[PDB]
Parts: C-alpha cells; sequence; structure tokens
RNA sequence: UAUCUGGUUGAUCCUGCCAGUAGUCAUAUGCUUGUCUCAAAGAUUAAGCCAUGCAUGUCUAAGUAUAAGCAAUUUAUACAGUGAAACUGCGAAUGGCUCAUUAAAUCAGUUAUCGUUUAUUUGAUAGUUCCUUUACUACAUGGUAUAACUGUGGUAAUUCUAGA
RNA sequence: AUUCAUAAUAACUUUUCGAAUCGCAUGGCCUUGUGCUGGCGAUGGUUCAUUCAAAUUUCUGCCCUAUCAACUUUCGAUGGUAGGAUAGUGGCCUACCAUGGUUUCAACGGGUAACGGGGAAUAAGGGUUCGAUUCCGGAGAGGGAGCCUGAGAAACGGCUACCA
C-alpha cells in the first residue's frame, strides 16, 4: 500500500450513503474521525443528499467555513467531517437538530427534533477499563468518553451524554427484555425488544430479538445495542419503528396508503 | 576553472567527488534528506586555482581608496529585543523597546519610519497569556481533585451499601 | 408578459446559504425563446425580492419546444448574491467580470521557470549582463 | 477512472436463419401489423421470450411462496398496466401463452389504425416520425411507444401539427403566396 | 430459446469426423462518411526507446518580514490592510498507468494480535524541576550565525555555488 | 484464559517533557501598576478513551505436465535453549542436538502464449472457454541493489553505485 488511503471512488463506498454511480466518479472520503468508515455519514455527502440544503461542494464548504453549522456542540469545520450512528447535529438557522439514526431497510435516516433531543443523546460502552493513576474510564461508539464512571457499567451497556458536562445522566444495563437497536449486518435498523442470549465461549456471543410482530431473528452481540427499557425509549423511534414488514404485506400496504 | 568552490577540510589539491548533504558547503538540498554527489576542489591552493577569496585580518600603511575611504553602511539593524537591548548597552529598564534606532526611508516627498516587528519583548499581551494558562492550569488541577474526591466518596458509600447487604444476608 | 404562466416548485427557504432554492417550469406555447435576463426579471417582478437577488441556471427545454425546467435561487440581497455565487455565473450573468490572464500552458511555463529560478531573480540577472557585457 | 455504464441487447436472431415457415409466419406478421424491419419482431420475441421465462421459473417453484406471490402480482400488475390482457384474469394462463401476435395487436401502433385516426399504418408510422402526432402531452416522434391507456385517456393531437391550428405551415404558405400572385 | 441438416454406397443401416447454423461488455480486415444517447480505445507482438511541452504544491482573523511593492496611516513613539520572494510547518508514501515477475506466491472467504500499529489523530493536557540547592541564578520571562537582501567571482555550461 | 490495564517500594534517565508560539474580544476595582482580573481560535503530551492506515498470521480453495519420484545442507534444512535484530511473533540472523521436515491424498522440478478476485459469453440441467481492461488486493515505474528525511517509501515526476 506504501501508505494510507486517501480517496474514494463511487461503487467503492458504503451503499447507505446513497451515491450515484454518474455525475462523478470518485465519493467524499470520511478521514479520522469518531465513527468507523463504512458505519458514518460524512457531513458532506448528508447535507448533499439527504436534506438537498445545499447542491454543490463549493457551497457545501463555504457553509462549513462560515461556521453556520456545528457537531455535538463544536462547530468541526471539516469538509468530510464523518457523523455516523447517534449523532446529534443542530442548526443554529431555526434551531432544528438532526439525529442520524437507522432507518428500517438499513440506510442513514435523519430525524429532525427540538432542541432538549439535540441537548440528550445516547451511547453504547465498548470497554471499561482502569487508566493511568488508578482512573477508570469507558469507551464509546463515537469515542466520547467519561471520565470516572460509576462502578455498575459494564461492558454492552448505554449511557447518556448531555453533550455539554462530562457526568452520565442516565446509564442501562444489559439483561432480557429491553429494547435494542440492532447496527450492523442485514437487520440494520430493527428494534426487537431482547430476549436471551447463547454467549459461545470464545467469543461471538449471539443474542435473540424479537419484533412486535413477533418476528425473532438472531444477531451477533457486536452489532445489538440497547437504546432504552421496554416500553417508552430514550430517544424518539424513528418512522416505521424499526419492524421491517413481511414483502407481500408492506406492498400491499403501500398500495393501499401510498 | 570552471566552477568548481572549494571545501574546507579534506587536505588534497585535487578534485574529488564527495557526498554532500544538508548543512555541508558547495550544497543544497532540494529536498528533505536529498544526498547528492558533486564534484569539490579541494583545499590547498596551487595553479589550479582561478579566484581566491581572502580576508583582510590585519591592515598596513598604504591605502588604497577602496578599502578604508569608502565603506558600505549596515542595511538592517538588530531585530530582537534582546538583541536590541544588548546592542545599545544601556540598562534593564532604560526602556530600549521603545528608543530602538529608527531608520528612515522615503518613496517620493512623504517620509515614514515603517519600524519593523521587534520580537522577544515583554508585552501586557504576553503577561495575560501567561496568567490565563496559568488559571487554566489551576482551575483543571481543582476540577480534577474534587472529581476524583466524589469519585471515593461515591464509592465508599456504595462500598457501605454492600457491606451492610452481604452482611444482612447469610444470617 | 402576458399568460406567461411562469411557476416555481419545490421551494426550500435555507438561511444557511441565506437563500430560496427550487425548481423553475416555464411554460412559453407559440412563443419563440425567453432569455436568461427576461426569466429572472420575471421571477424578480413575481418574488417581489430584487431583480439581481434571483439567479436562474440549468433551463432544458423539453423536446418540441413550449416547456422548460430549470434551477432558481433566490437571495435575500445582492451583497449576499454575490458572496454565495459562483464567480463564473456572475461573469455570466454580468454581475462581475474576472480579468483576462494567460493561458494554461503558459501560467504553468512561468511556474516551471521562476521554480526553477532561485530567489528573487534581480541579482541573477545582474550577474548575467554582467558577464555578457565582459 | 470513469465509473462504468451498463448496456444491454434487445434482440435475438433466431438458430437457424432460414425457414420456410417461420420467415414466411414473421413476414405475415410483419406486414399485417406494419412493421419495417425484421429485427422489431426479433425483439418483441426477445421481451415475450424474456417474460415466458419469468413466468416458468415462477411456476417451477411451489406454491404460496411469498416470493412466488411477489414476483406473480408484481408481472400481472405490469402486463395490466400495459394492458395486452383482460383485468379480470388471474389464472396466469394466458400471459404465459401470450403470443407475438397477441402481444403486437395491442400496442399503440394497432390501436390508431383500428381506431382510424390514420387510414394506414405506414402513414401513421411517417406522422409519427414526422411529428405531427401527440399521444399525450409530450410530442412524441417513435413509433413503438406502447401506451399504458394514459396516452388512450389523453387521446388528442399534436399542438403544431395539421388540425391542431397557430401555423399555416410552410408549403401552405407558399401555395397561399402563389395563388396571391396568380389572382394578382 | 432439452431441434438439426449436406458429405463415404448402384442402393441400405451404422460408430465417425469434415462441414453447414447461431452467439461473443473477441479482435482484425473490406465495402456505408444520413440522424437523439453515454462513449471502448496502442493489452496481445516491444514491462522496447523516447525529441518535446505538462502532470505537487501549499494559506488563514489565528508561524517569521522591509523585492528599495500598493495607501489609507489618524487605535499604535512596536504592528495588528495588502504582504510577491525566502525560512519554518505540512504534503509530495495520494492519485493515475501497466501486468513484467509471481503457482499455496498473490488472491477470495474466514480468523489472530493475550505477537505489534498510530503525521493532523483524536475525547482532554500534567498545581510534583527556583538540582553547592533557606538564595551560582532574568521569568513585567537569555545567546550566536546558517537564508532573501548590499555588493563581489567561476566556467559553453546544470532547480551549480564560494563568498564578507 | 495472561506475567492483563493498573498502584506502591530503595535505584537506573546518559536526562525526551508539562505555551521563552501567535490572532480575536478587552467593558470590572482601586492598595497607579497599564497592577489585579473578563472570553474564544491553527502549534503540543514521554499518555490512553476505540478511529483513515500498516504488519505478519489461522483454517480451506488455483491451470497443464511423471516426456519431473524423490525433494530439503561449506553453517538453515524441521525442531529445543540462549542471545542479537525488528514496532514487536518467528531460523529473521547467530551459538550450541538429532537426521529432522515434505511426498503417489502428487512433494520436488518444468511450462504458462498465468497478476488473483467480483465477474464476461450460452443458460432444461450438469457445464466449456475468457478475466490485461472501468472496483478490491498485490508487483513495478529502464534491470538490479543500497539508503536519507519522514508517522508511514526499499519512493524512483527522492538520492547513491553498477549494468541492455
Amino acid at each position: 500500500a506504501r501508505g494510507p488511503k486517501k480517496h474514494l471512488k463511487r461503487l467503492a463506498a458504503p451503499h447507505h450513503w446513497l451515491l450515484d454511480k454518474l455525475s462523478g466518479c470518485y465519493a467524499p472520503r470520511p478521514s479520522a474521525g469518531p465513527h468507523k468508515l463504512r458505519e458514518s455519514l460524512p457531513l458532506i455527502v448528508f447535507l448533499r443528499n439527504r436534506l438537498k440544503y445545499a447542491l454543490n461542494g463549493r457551497e457545501v464548504k463555504a457553509i462549513l467555513m462560515q461556521r453556520h453549522v456545528k457537531v455535538d456542540g463544536k462547530v468541526r469545520t471539516d469538509t468530510t467531517y464523518p457523523a455516523g450512528f447517534m449523532d446529534v447535529i443542530t442548526l443554529d438557522a431555526t434551531n432544528e437538530n438532526f439525529r442520524l439514526v437507522y432507518d428500517v431497510k438499513g440506510r442513514f435516516a435523519v430525524h429532525r427534533i427540538t432542541d432538549e433531543e439535540a441537548s440528550y443523546k445516547l451511547g453504547k460502552v465498548k470497554k471499561v477499563q482502569l487508566g493511568k493513576k488508578g482512573v477508570p474510564y469507558v469507551v464509546t461508539h463515537d469515542g466520547r468518553t467519561i471520565r470516572y464512571p460509576d462502578p455498575n457499567i459494564k461492558v454492552n451497556d448505554t449511557v447518556k451524554i448531555d453533550l455539554a458536562s462530562g457526568k452520565i445522566t442516565d446509564f442501562i444495563k444489559f439483561d432480557a427484555g429491553k429494547l435494542v437497536y440492532v447496527t450492523g449486518g442485514r437487520n440494520l435498523g430493527r428494534i426487537g425488544t431482547i430476549v436471551h442470549k447463547e454467549r459461545h465461549d470464545g467469543g461471538f456471543d449471539l443474542v435473540h430479538i424479537k419484533d412486535s410482530l413477533d418476528n425473532t431473528f438472531v444477531t451477533r452481540l457486536n452489532n445489538v445495542f440497547v437504546i432504552g427499557e421496554q416500553g417508552k425509549p430514550y430517544i424518539s423511534l424513528p418512522k416505521g419503528k424499526g419492524i421491517k414488514l413481511s414483502i407481500a404485506e408492506e406492498r400491499d400496504r403501500r398500495r393501499a396508503q401510498q | 576553472k570552471q566552477g568548481f568552490p572549494m571545501k574546507q577540510g579534506v587536505l588534497l589539491p585535487t578534485r574529488i567527488k564527495l557526498l554532500l548533504t544538508k548543512n555541508v558547503s558547495c550544497y543544497r538540498p532540494r529536498r528533505d534528506g536529498e544526498r547528492k554527489r558533486k564534484s569539490v576542489r579541494g583545499a590547498i591552493v596551487g595553479p589550479d586555482l582561478a579566484v581566491l577569496a581572502l580576508v583582510i585580518v590585519k591592515k598596513g600603511e598604504q591605502e588604497l581608496e577602496g578599502l578604508t575611504d569608502t565603506t558600505v553602511p549596515k542595511r538592517l539593524g538588530p531585530k530582537r529585543a534582546n538583541n536590541i537591548r544588548k546592542f545599545f548597552g544601556l540598562s534593564k529598564e532604560d526602556d530600549v523597546r521603545d528608543f530602538v534606532i529608527r531608520r528612515e526611508v522615503t518613496k517620493g516627498e512623504k517620509t515614514y519610519t515603517k519600524a519593523p516587528k521587534i520580537q522577544r519583548l515583554v508585552t501586557p499581551q504576553r503577561l495575560q497569556r501567561k496568567r490565563h494558562q496559568r488559571a487554566l492550569k489551576v482551575r483543571n488541577a481543582q476540577a480534577q481533585r474534587e472529581a476524583a474526591a466524589e469519585y471515593a466518596q461515591l464509592l465508599a458509600k456504595r462500598l457501605s451499601e454492600r457491606k451492610a447487604e452481604k452482611a444482612e444476608i447469610r444470617k | 408578459s402576458d399568460a406567461v404562466t411562469i411557476r416555481t416548485r419545490k421551494v426550500i427557504s435555507n438561511p444557511l446559504l441565506a437563500r430560496k432554492q427550487f425548481v423553475v417550469d416555464v411554460l412559453h406555447p407559440n412563443r419563440a425563446n425567453v432569455s436568461k435576463d427576461e426569466l429572472r426579471e420575471k421571477l424578480a417582478e413575481v418574488y417581489k425580492a430584487e431583480k439581481d437577488a434571483v439567479s436562474v441556471f440549468g433551463f432544458r427545454t423539453q423536446f418540441g419546444g413550449g416547456k422548460s425546467v430549470g434551477f432558481g435561487l433566490v437571495y435575500n440581497s445582492v451583497a449576499e448574491a454575490k458572496k454565495f455565487e459562483p464567480t463564473y455565473r456572475l461573469v455570466r450573468y454580468g454581475l462581475a467580470e474576472k480579468v483576462e490572464k494567460a493561458s494554461r500552458q503558459q501560467r504553468k511555463q512561468k511556474k516551471n521557470r521562476d521554480k526553477k529560478i532561485f530567489g528573487t531573480g534581480k541579482r541573477l540577472a545582474k550577474k548575467v549582463a554582467r558577464r555578457n557585457a565582459d | 477512472p470513469r465509473a462504468p455504464r451498463t448496456y444491454s441487447k434487445t434482440y435475438s436472431t433466431p438458430k437457424r436463419p432460414y425457414e420456410s415457415s417461420r420467415l414466411d409466419a414473421e413476414l405475415k406478421l410483419a406486414g399485417e401489423f406494419g412493421l419495417k424491419n425484421k429485427k422489431e419482431i426479433y425483439r418483441i420475441s426477445f421481451q415475450l421470450s424474456k417474460i415466458r421465462r419469468a413466468a416458468r421459473d415462477l411456476l417451477t417453484r411451489d406454491e404460496k411462496d411469498p416470493k412466488r406471490l411477489f414476483e406473480g402480482n408484481a408481472l400481472i400488475r405490469r402486463l395490466v398496466r400495459v394492458g395486452v390482457l383482460s383485468e379480470d384474469k388471474k389464472k396466469l394462463d394466458y400471459v404465459l401463452a401470450l403470443k407475438v401476435e397477441d402481444f403486437l395487436e395491442r400496442r399503440l401502433q394497432t390501436q390508431v389504425y383500428k381506431l382510424g385516426l390514420a387510414k394506414s399504418v405506414h402513414h401513421a408510422r411517417v406522422l409519427i416520425t414526422q411529428r405531427h402526432i401527440a399521444v399525450g402531452k409530450q410530442i412524441v416522434n417513435i413509433p413503438s411507444f406502447m401506451v399504458r391507456l394514459d396516452s388512450e385517456k389523453h387521446i388528442d393531437f399534436a399542438p403544431t401539427s395539421p388540425f391542431g391550428g397557430a401555423r399555416p405551415g410552410r408549403v401552405a404558405r407558399r401555395n397561399a403566396a402563389r395563388k396571391a400572385e396568380a389572382s394578382g
């Protein structure tokens, strides 16, 4: 390779970005950031082909350098800034916040909500360990680390970050009967009230997740992300509620209520 | 002849091909770390030489019109505040920072000093930066200390509750 | 003019770039041609904002004429229009002009020559002239 | 480098070129349905073979399978939209047994001739290629349109066409000028 | 769209090939220079050779200025406009091209790092050093030339340099 | 699952270190200093809080050849101990034992008009050819080697030396 990869082409970019194969040969490559290369949505493409607010790369970059938008409470004037799942980006113009959530079909859906949901967000703990000077800490999916966590937080948990302070207001653990969000694989964007788990000592645990339609499926432990307790959510569910309806029923429901 | 510079330190009267690097005479590196093979003339004066660059250390009694009767003036004075202060040699508190020597140049009929920017000077802005860094360090230290104290007392009360629970249990 | 039924649809009002962008639909049956200046001033007079605040481009004429579709954006003021509109677009409209310069090959060759030359070059030119003289 | 743009073929040359029966039958159908060339029947047979193969590989699968139901429903919806089949028959026998003649006797080229607004299939073809006919709002210049009853609901003539008014035409204008010169 | 036909014999049935037939995001070639559409394109032989010209440079409110550049200075007795050149920082290890080598070697799927990576990362800094020290000692906080520039020279000469 | 991330204990540090950088706002009080204080922005850490990246590596799978049945060493040719080198694993390289490793389930050797894949052409099925080429991975940038800077190059629109 002789070095790191600095370019990305269309048809070689992840599917959920929804880039047309014409009108160019290269894709907006996200540089180092809080989220993975594949499981993230760059700000430029997000502004371009999801809101249609801007129609040019030059106009998008000018918007970014004029400090008219900000991410997670920070301006972050990066022309290809990557913002992935559970990312909050508020807009001072009309003060509308967009949460980058996953739709039922498996693409980066955008949810427009108000200032309270802009302030409060959710994160998934990746690992919990002890740093230098006997300081314990955690790792989140977006890198939003909080120092000195409460000792109950273990791996595969979820926390609420106020985006302003460094204190975890709410924490939700991992057990049977919890509202979850599968982020990975073919079930991208499904809520299925986790039932049980097969550990399979040695790694690669499996979790049985069943939607309200009693559609039960399985997923890797690395893909499930608990988002709240049964009933009420911690964050607003996207349109479709993550059901993944059968093909005949979905098609005739589109035909009826088109 | 043919413009091959003399390089000091070889102690030979002939020409050699030297692998010159950065910080080596008779070579300027166009790239970072670019070594270059260059033919360089030795450091022994001989018939091969065409010109000889010489410095006068002690002068004689005979005078030429182009060595002492005329002299080129200096173009730029000292630029650092410390440099000008130790070139003046007045005192530590003899306001050299504003007493620095001023040179005048004019384009047409209007004359201006256009005095350059002096560096390594004691400034209210630099003092303010010092105070701000001090304050940042101190408030960060106290914030970390209080966070550690709160975590310590949290762990202490959690431990007491756990001990009470496990003492009540297993009766 | 009269009964031109020129409309704009899919209008979005974004204060980010401080503009209102939409698709323009022009119906000119039995009409010869509608020009860029005619279309912009008509959109300006129906949006009561400003003559130069509107900028229209695209203008794909459907097969057989009669109808055309394009993009159109109206700024809140001429200052924002000048700031945000592309320089080539401003030159095409007449709101600005770019001074003619040397062609790409010529300026690249100039850059090659002065990248070969080290320093300002005045001293080198003086030395070359002195050597030519003597 | 440039991203690839896909292209596909649409017609199939038959395996044997000289059949006194196949060539003769395809000549009858081309002549009686107004078809200038043979590649057009070749491509219509290509589409017919594609849809028949889709029906066959749909039917080879067991009943009540959701994939079978969805694919059959989509195929039936498209075929009803084009309109070659009666909209009150869901036995799929007609769609599998659809022949080239039945498919061709429904496209707009036969429809215009049978409705009588062209008086000849060749005349209709020249009218289309000369653009003096619009099936709907947009003026069309291609013989192979396969209206989906949208143009039937929106039957009219092109605005800048004969009997559409607003333009005498070049030949009419010169004829009028010659008549005026002859009269005085 | 699970198909054949002509050819050994005077004639017949055969294993059998030679053909005929239909395709090629398979080429080349000969005859046709009428029209929307994106556009394959020196790969096969020669990863053979290259005359020429280009393809990597770089700025902000926020690193250093004075080509002996521009004009307002009116907040500067040290400036916060413009600031070409040069120093510093970063990039140039990306991209584009070709397929020579290469047969468990690449590569594909799947793993391991509890065997190691990490410019700018990135989420933030780290009250711990007045080392003959309760007083060699500035912390309202140190030192020099290497560059452009002022002039001098070398060869036909090179993105050449000795120089004070 | 570790001798794991950690904290402490006399010492080793020859010393790498914790704004001796710059813009932007500058409104409060007088113990008069322009003293005390007032907010943001590119530069950093000998640290981790995953990320863009590299590196080896596990299990299976590659065309034709027996007109290739044995192949693997002055001292690497499989393994054990120790050291060196490497960002660390490792015969990767050195010192010291056995004859150890592969093989008719095809090793080894030869050829390839061989870069490997997604994939391209007919499709009843099973298949037979092609993949230089629009994306991924690898190699090269006349043939070889060896290197500086750099986080990352055996780099060639970087250098050194020998060779069409």
